[PDB]
């Protein structure tokens, strides 16, 4: 079951024989470098080389698999480094699995699927509570380079530690130093021996990049069709459908908008309806997908970034001006929206964030007129005092995340006032002191809401506050 | 190995091999010109019927169909080590200096896979330059690419030198010039210029000059790249290579597509915009070996920093030196924007605690100085308060301290150029923002190393 | 010879069986004596490029080799001819009688033949020669819309070569012959005709004489430069010459890019401009100075050609229809344009008055908002805008009146020191033609110091000079 190769250019070959391949099936050259069966024609094969194509001429041999479009899965995967097509990167020998799962595979159906209602808990007190993810949302990512991005999906990943939530890092088109960056923060912070991480760098050929997601998307549906519940970060598409354009005009496929094809957003359609939450008869696992998209000086409205924000259930966008002036994370508020919503929260976190999001909107408004200290009426002047101390609140410094009940804690005190009489400039460190002392002396309190996902009582909770205050020193 | 040409149009020959032999994708292959000389010729597509596209590294004037071509059975190979040191080469790796051969002991070829996974440094290293502005403001890092702004007559040639030098003093590591459209003019005044100064034996130079077709100019990178592959893998040296300009690599790589017939992408560009450039980027990196360190000087079509080429560049960047002609006016030396340059290690995490904090504290006076200074001009100096008076002060100050002379500027200005460490460039912010020497006039500061030799100035005055 | 028959004609191309040996580049001869160029050599034809008449060229015609690449006659008896690309005598004067040839297509002087450009090579333009100096061996762009005053600068700086021992070549590419009469009479009567030779593809001749004609005049003054002498080419323009071989490589089936032109529509430039350099004192000495035309669409500086163009010169002179029309001509941007080699390229004198100008037209333009504000701005601005309108009517100049380069250094000299913040703004031009005038017939000793040493006089004497006229003057 041979074929040679008659013409060969830029990673595409035509093949003569193979007369009895399957449409999508991988291919096995002459040098071990795999391939993909992509056009069966009249009496030829167009074949796409999934890796180093030097070698490959005109003559190389090319052997069937018999197999569809395939990547190794299951819990030989956990703590390794792969490419696309499941090869380890990381040197630490083979991916020792009997289980396989299809690269394309359908979504599931209507009926297959129950509506997000779990938390997936990022740790980030501004996602958490403004910004909710479900376990199987699809949440888009979206922001100019060096908006912290990376560092929300990263963060993510380190505070599933414990939450039995299988995670897993696609990097499209990134920098290989970077991809070894992430790999050893989480190892690190411990988070590691339940993540897997594809990786399609910059250098490797397009069509590696273009099947990078879809092999991460099988990885964590092995996980989800099991009755368990895992996390996809696709970072990040912008890459991705770049390659795929690539791939597409070297196919001479016709371009459309900014040269991609018209398929380009079925691309990222499929891959992202893949996951999901299941219903309770097909065993109640969930996929919850994080994709990532880099825009070009905040143009949301863009081709990439529209067709994804259409896709997902909300976006969290991340903006420079806000990044560059140590709002981090950086999350535009008037932007960002999560459509599963206080579904994907814990009651006493719904309570306190109830207006939270169109609070600092209207913050953020209302701060370009804010020149008139001691001049403004003292309604607006409360309200400019109110939303610079919950701003503050809701920095948070990178590779910390929280726990849910000392961030319900924490957005009690400030948006109930108990912050009102400490300057701006002592508030972050009222909430690292004030955390310290519920931890060591209240416990009780935080428990009540790890337990019951309710708030405590409120009476037991101003008091504990305003003890821990007469303690504080401001400056 | 042996091939006929069969077709001959511009810059692109195809010819054909026999059956069982065709050269791999990207190998070297040679013509003996009819007219005396070597044409050397680089395969790029397999058209099948045995024949084989091929993108030529220099005129194709003269040639006849059906002359023989000779498989080299490789890429371009390239010279490698000690010997490239001091001389100038084209992209195929011969010699244009004029200097004779290259006795050097190996050749790589230049194309080549990035370095794998198992092999890559796992943390953020700063690489100390010597120079305050930047170690301070917008730090290099040792894997890392920077994009280097900067105007004529800006001083971006004798920054480059005194990079070579202080990278050569004291990490002890060479250099490598790549000139990607490089004015032949400019070259021979880069080469006399470097000679003079002396950094020229601690660097290799390769130039893809602007009357060289596409294919040249598209690869000399990576001839310059290989060179330093060389110092970095088998002398564990953090090396410098400098590229001027990395857009010309891009603009290269999409003249060679149209030529190849490829169906153009965004802008224009050629559709593999993205890749090439991971190819060449992902190489420039830092190992366990040692580090490349890349300094790229980034054209900006029509002023758009959305254009695919600077955009898909911008992606691989961790640092920007961005030189103002301003600075330079007013005898600000290196003339580097300390608010417009950025570093992606300028954190915590990477550079230490009170790094960051003086770092974050000389822009913040330095923009505030900068916001008064319509105020100031119009206004006048009384209507400032108290805060804001003692801040231009200090601002003044510190825009001094950033300039420093340099090793390379010895022989012009004739004073003797300054390696300032970062744990002195640290010290002496933190103290003038400490208000430590409020009391030194302003001259002190100016042209001197570190806070000490300040000190010191001020008692001549 | 073995000959080749004509397959096809059409659009001035043949397709030509045989001709197996041919050469790419190499010069053909048809049956009837009208030559062509071998471009394309295919599979199974050679594609012929016709360089002259092709309707008696059809299916069957026969072409004969000539062994030869494209060379033309050169020398001095070129010297005030009207030739075509091919050397022939337009003019109908006759013969050129020359036993010198040289090819046309030639290598470029290589890093270690050329020495830095140091020596100026005068316009004569005031603004020019202070604030874009170009010098013997640069490559200057002339760039702008049409109508900006292109042509007129080149004409200008041709004339003002006139016994400074400067052979100089204008090649016409794709205009009207009426115009390059026209400049030509021009030359005739500013006495310039007799050490210029011109190089003329009128838009009425086939597209391959366009594309060649700037390789001609290239050739034609790299004669002069290779004999230690020193020329001066301007092709006017290279947009018509790139449209020229992009029509040529587009009949030849060459894949089109970007604005339909081939991928090595740069190298098309790049090659030419590169030939004009400054020859080190080992190989002579000698240079060839080039001042090629873009001609500019709306001001679009960013589109293909004009950046090609820009990338390659040593600088660019931009000329503006805003300027043109608001009184400033010649109609130099001189804030937008530059010339890399500067200081280099003036004598001592110019170098440190034109330092002022610089400095004082910056600040002008800066300030330039605050215009209309006349006497509200503080002392200090009022000045500045004084010496800026003042120093902007000096920079305006009539045209084909080119200036010793000792007159504008006394010019820039005057009213930069603030001899002319007295004098009203409309009487600033006048008071420096009646000062020149002064100079010349009285204080000849202070002007022919500057023309012996290149620096300045005593600043005493000259100022008490300048005075001395002052006392003269009636606004
Ligand atoms: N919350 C934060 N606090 C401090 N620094 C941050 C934070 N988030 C991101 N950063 C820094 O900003 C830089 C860019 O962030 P990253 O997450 O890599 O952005 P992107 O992935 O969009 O390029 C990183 O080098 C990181 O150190
Ligand atoms: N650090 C410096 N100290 C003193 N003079 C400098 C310095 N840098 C540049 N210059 C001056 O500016 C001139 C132009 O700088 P150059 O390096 O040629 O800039 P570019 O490479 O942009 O052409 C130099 O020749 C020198 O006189
Ligand atoms: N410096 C000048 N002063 C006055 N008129 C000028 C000047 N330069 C050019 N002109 C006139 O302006 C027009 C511009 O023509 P030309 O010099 O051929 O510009 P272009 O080559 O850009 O079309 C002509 O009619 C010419 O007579
Ligand atoms: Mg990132
Ligand atoms: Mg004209």
């Amino acid at each position: 079951e041979v074929g040679t190769v008659i013409q060969v250019g830029d990673g595409i070959a035509r093949v003569h024989g193979l007369e009895k391949v399957m449409a999508g099936e991988l291919l096995e050259f002459e040098n071990g470098v795999m391939g993909m069966a992509q056009n069966l024609e009249e009496d030829n094969v167009g074949v796409v080389i999934l890796g180093p194509y030097t070698e490959i001429r005109e003559g190389t041999q090319v052997k069937r698999t018999g197999r569809i479009m395939e990547v190794p899965v299951g819990e030989a995967l956990l703590g390794r480094v792969v490419n696309p097509l499941g090869q380890p990167l990381d040197g630490r020998g083979p991916i020792e699995t009997a289980e396989y799962r299809p690269i394309e595979s359908p979504a599931p159906g209507v009926m297959d699927r129950k509506s997000v209602h779990e938390p997936l808990q990022t740790g980030i007190k501004a996602i958490d509570s403004m910004i909710p993810i479900g376990r199987g949302q699809r949440e888009l990512i979206i922001g100019d380079r060096q908006t912290g991005k990376t560092t929300i999906a990263i963060d993510t990943i380190i505070n599933q530690k414990g939450q039995d939530v299988i995670c897993i890092y696609v990097a499209i088109g990134q920098k290989q130093s970077t991809v070894a960056g992430v790999v050893e923060t989480l190892r690190q912070h411990d988070a590691l021996d339940y993540t897997i991480v594809v990786t399609a760098s910059a250098s490797e050929p397009a069509p590696l990049l273009y099947l990078a997601p879809y092999a991460g998307c099988a990885m964590g549906e092995y996980f989800m069709y099991k009755g368990k519940h895992a996390l996809v970060v696709y970072d990040d598409l912008s890459k991705q459908a770049a390659a795929y354009r690539e791939l597409s005009l070297l196919l001479r496929r016709p371009p459309g908008r900014e040269a991609y094809p018209g398929d380009v957003f079925y691309l990222h359609s499929r891959l992202l309806e893949r996951a999901a939450k299941l219903s309770d008869e097909k065993g109640g696992g969930s996929l919850t997908a994080l994709p990532f998209i880099e825009t070009q000086a905040g143009d949301v409205s863009a081709y990439i970034p529209t067709n994804v924000i259409s896709i997902t259930d909300g976006q969290i966008f991340l903006e420079s001006d806000l990044f560059y002036s140590g709002v981090r994370p950086a999350v535009n508020v008037g932007i960002s929206v999560s459509r599963v919503g206080g579904a994907a929260q814990i009651k006493a976190m719904k309570k306190v964030a109830g207006t939270l999001r169109l609070d600092l909107a209207q913050y953020r408004e209302l701060q370009a007129f804010a020149q008139f200290g001691s001049d403004l009426d003292k309604a607006t002047q409360a309200k400019l005092n109110r939303g610079e101390r919950t701003v503050e609140i809701l920095k948070q410094d990178e590779h910390k995340p929280m726990p849910v009940e000392e961030q319900v804690i924490s957005i009690y005190a400030v948006t109930n006032g108990f912050m009102d009489d400490i300057p701006v400039e002592d508030v972050r460190r009222f909430e690292e002191e004030l955390l310290s002392f519920m931890r060591a002396n209240k416990d009780s309190l935080l428990d009540h809401i790890r337990q019951t996902g309710e708030l405590p009582d409120t009476k037991e909770l101003d008091a504990a506050i305003e003890e821990f205050k007469k303690g504080f020193t401001p400056s | 190995n042996k091939g006929r040409i069969i077709q001959v149009m511009g810059p692109v020959v195809d010819i054909q091999f026999e059956s069982g032999q065709l050269p791999d994708i990207y190998n070297a292959i040679t013509i003996e010109r009819p007219q005396g000389g070597t044409l050397t010729v680089e395969a790029a597509v397999h058209l099948g019927d045995n024949v084989v596209r091929c993108v030529a590294m220099a005129s194709t004037d003269g040639l006849v169909r059906g002359l023989e071509a000779v498989d080299t059975g490789a890429p371009i190979s390239v010279p490698v080590g000690k010997a490239t040191l001091g001389r100038v080469f084209n992209v195929l790796g011969e010699p244009i200096d004029e200097q004779g051969e290259v006795n050097a002991e190996e050749r790589h070829p230049i194309h080549r896979p990035a370095p794998e996974f198992e092999e890559l440094s796992t943390a953020d290293e700063i690489l100390e330059t010597g120079i305050k502005v930047i170690d301070l403001l917008a730090p290099y890092a040792k894997g890392g690419k920077i994009g280097l702004f900067g105007g004529a007559g800006v001083g971006k040639t004798v920054l480059i030198q005194e990079l070579i030098n202080n990278v050569a003093q004291e990490h002890g590591g060479l250099s490598v010039f790549a000139g990607v459209g490089e004015r032949t003019r400019e070259g021979n005044d880069l080469y006399h210029e470097m000679k003079d100064s002396g950094v020229i034996s601690k660097t290799s130079m390769v130039f893809g000059q602007m009357n060289e077709p596409p294919g040249a100019r598209l690869r000399v990178a990576l001839t310059g790249l290989t060179m330093a592959e060389y110092f970095r893998d088998r002398e564990g040296q953090d090396v410098l290579l400098f590229i001027d300009n990395i857009f010309r690599f891009t603009q290269a790589g999409s003249e060679v597509s149209a030529l190849l017939g490829r169906m153009p992408s965004a802008v224009g560009y050629q559709p593999t915009l993205a890749t090439e450039m991971g190819q060449l980027q992902e190489r420039i990196t830092s190992t366990k070996k040692g580090s490349i360190t890349s300094i790229q000087a980034i054209y900006v079509p029509a002023d758009d920093y959305t254009d695919p080429a600077p955009a898909t560049t911008f992606a691989h960047l961790d640092a920007t030196t961005n030189l103002e002609r301003k600075l330079a006016e007013m005898g600000i030396y290196p003339a580097v924007d300390p608010l417009a340059s950025t570093s992606r290690i300028l954190s915590p995490a990477v550079v230490g605690e009170e790094h960051y904090r003086v770092a974050r504290g000389v822009q913040q006076v330095l923009q505030r100085y900068n916001d008064l200074q319509d105020i100031i001009a119009i206004l006048g100096m009384d209507e400032l308060s108290d805060e804001d008076k003692l801040i231009v002060a200090r601002a003044r100050k510190i825009q001094r301290f950033l300039s420093q002379p340099f090793h390379v500027a010895e022989q012009f200005t004739g004073m003797p150029g300054k390696y300032v460490p970062v744990k002195e460039t640290v010290r002496g912010f933190k103290e003038i923002l400490e208000g430590k020497h409020d009391n030194l006039p302003e001259e002190a500061f100016y042209m001197v190393g570190t806070i000490d030799e300040a000190v010191e100035k001020a008692k001549k005055l």
